[PDB]
């Protein structure tokens, strides 16, 4: 376990998002991204 | 004569490809001075520096182009520039697909069928790039080849609206949403986890994934006028991987409501008459199109396939060179995990729509990619099989003595208290 450093791995930090559920994804509009 | 760390001029005549095979571990930086060049339909902006690593691809000259390139693993007299005579087929397909988007009630729902390295994924990428290019359509790109990582990791089949330009630098086309500011607008995909290395390992599971993707795809199209008006572009696994009778193609056509078929084969290839005889009564022969061998499409070995699978796993947690992400490492107890494993021909003989429990051991889980469902730890297998995917995690270390695991998450925070699925995919050194 103690092999390397926990927790945030590598100023302005950013991470990958979790995916949306079936309902949320169906109801999603890519214009939410598109602007901007 | 010998690799340099300086810039070199390159004039690509109109209608020619600069064929690149980045065999070595070094980077290639490209800066366009004048003209129009494209990586599978995506135009490279003039004066902007583009960086490429460990992938095979063409830089096509729409117009005579002058560019500068910097790469120490190539010399001026080792460059491969060849004229392309096949783009006409791609444009002609695009403008006919486009005529359907403007005139018909809904956009075309197209399948691309063909053999190993016929140019299926190259055609799909270019059609998506072009769909967006002229009259701004948002087609749904559907990947049904789990070995091919596009917008996600390798265990998946996916549906992704091509809402803005692809990343010309990436073999994965681009990436999913992030928590902050990016140069490009990223994608919002629907991912279904197959998790096994090859389609033949299950099939019933592969077909359930298609059934599940088909359902949500219909729900999105019902609610999204722009995606409904644009169509679908469905990329399938290499034809050899599917049964003789092509029963799996009937399932795909039915589940994804396919109305157009594009066949990538030879003029004397028996595939043409085979497809015409089976899908012609269902789609109508006018709706089945033959695309000859595409120029430049090169063969791909399993070593390059594995190289891409590795790149896409790092890209999931850490991002790309131009977009660095911060994944989160947590220490977890053996007791804090509910992991299931899919049925497969190797372990179970048969390969049924079923999940089996996984016992927490370093032999079972070390360096494994794990799918996180939306289902609660306590949920039964029937609920888990049908549950959507939240994301993926990597199990870096498994300590027997202390009864702990080190898990890498894409999202900083707690370990989601959800049911999980073990994939056949492995990645060493987080
Ligand atoms: N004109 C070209 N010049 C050089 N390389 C090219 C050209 N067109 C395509 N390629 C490369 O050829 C390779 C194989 O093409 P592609 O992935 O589209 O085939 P495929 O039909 O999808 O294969 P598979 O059945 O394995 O999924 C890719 O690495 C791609 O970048
Ligand atoms: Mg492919």
């Amino acid at each position: 376990n103690t092999g390397i450093s926990n927790s945030n791995l590598n100023k302005n930090i950013q991470s990958r998002n979790w995916y949306l559920s079936d309902s949320q994804w169906a109801a999603f509009k890519d214009d939410e991204i598109t602007s901007t | 004569i010998t690799g340099d760390n300086e810039w070199h001029k390159l004039v690509i005549p109109k209608g020619s490809d600069w064929q690149i095979d980045l065999k070595a571990e070094g980077k290639l930086i490209v800066k366009v001075n004048s003209g129009i060049v494209e990586i599978f339909g995506t135009e490279l902006a003039v004066d902007d520096e583009y960086t490429f690593q460990n992938w095979k691809f063409p830089i096509y000259a729409v117009e005579e182009t002058e560019l500068l390139w910097k790469c120490p693993d190539l010399t001026t007299n080792t460059i491969t520039v060849k004229p392309n005579h096949t783009m006409k087929y791609i444009y002609n397909l695009h403008f006919m697909l486009e005529k359907i988007r403007m005139s018909n009630f809904e956009g075309p729902r197209v399948v691309i069928v063909g053999g190993s390295q016929t140019g299926k994924t190259s055609l799909s990428r270019t059609l998506c790039s072009y769909a967006l290019k002229f009259n701004a359509y948002q087609p749904l790109y559907i990947n049904l080849d789990p070995q091919q990582p596009i917008f996600t990791v390798p265990g998946c089949i996916s549906a992704t609206p091509i809402s803005d330009i692809l990343d010309a630098q990436l073999p994965t086309w681009g990436q999913s949403l992030t928590s902050g500011a990016t140069l490009l607008h990223n994608k919002q995909p629907m991912v279904k986890n197959f998790g096994l290395e090859r389609i033949n390992e299950n099939k019933d599971l592969y077909l359930e994934c298609i059934s599940q993707l088909g359902q949500v795809v219909g729900q999105r199209l019902h609610l999204d006028p722009q995606v409904r008006r644009s169509g679908c572009i469905v990329d399938t696994p290499s034809i050899s991987q599917l049964d003789e009778n092509l029963a799996e193609l009937h399932h795909i056509i039915e589940k994804l409501n396919v109305n157009i078929m594009l066949v990538l084969c030879s003029e004397t290839d028996p595939l043409w008459e085979k497809v015409k005889k089976t899908f012609g009564p269902e789609l109508g022969n006018n709706n089945i199109f033959f695309i000859p061998k595409l120029d430049g499409v090169s063969a791909v070995d399993d070593v390059y396939k594995r190289s891409l699978q590795r790149t896409s796993i790092r890209e999931y947690f850490y991002g790309s060179l131009d977009t660095a992400l911060s994944p989160y490492a947590i220490g977890v107890d053996y007791e804090d995990l509910t992991i299931w494993k899919p049925s497969n021909v190797f372990d179970n003989e048969v390969g049924r729509v079923e999940l089996f429990p996984v016992t927490i051991t370093p032999s079972n889980l070390q360096h494994a990619i794990i799918a996180i469902t939306f289902a609660e730890r306590r949920a039964d297998q029937a609920t888990v099989i049908k549950s959507p995917i939240l994301g993926f995690a990597l199990i870096t270390e498994v300590n027997e003595k202390r009864r702990k695991l080190r898990v890498l998450l894409p999202v900083p925070g707690r370990l989601p208290s959800k049911a999980m699925i073990l994939t056949s995919y492995r990645y060493l050194e987080q």
